[PDB]
């Protein structure tokens, strides 16, 4: 089932594919998870904040 | 407003 996401904490690879850790809105650190960049359609604008973010820092 | 589904299980 679906939950709304607050925001894009961190980006990384395994076996070949992209996941991003994810802060879940109303919960705290101890329930963040990684998820498959396929989980992540409807994340459009907070996954361009985090990439504006990271690009921001280089 | 932002949404997807969360994993729950994973890696054993």
């Amino acid at each position: 089932d679906v939950f709304e996401v607050e925001k894009i904490l961190d980006m990384k690879t395994e076996g070949g594919k992209v996941l991003y850790k994810v802060r879940w809105k109303g919960y705290t650190s101890d329930d963040d998870t990684w998820e498959p960049e396929i989980h992540l359609e409807d994340c459009k604008e907070v996954l361009l904040e985090f990439r504006k973010k990271i690009a921001e820092n280089k | 407003k932002q949404t997807a589904r969360k994993s729950t299980g994973g890696k054993a």
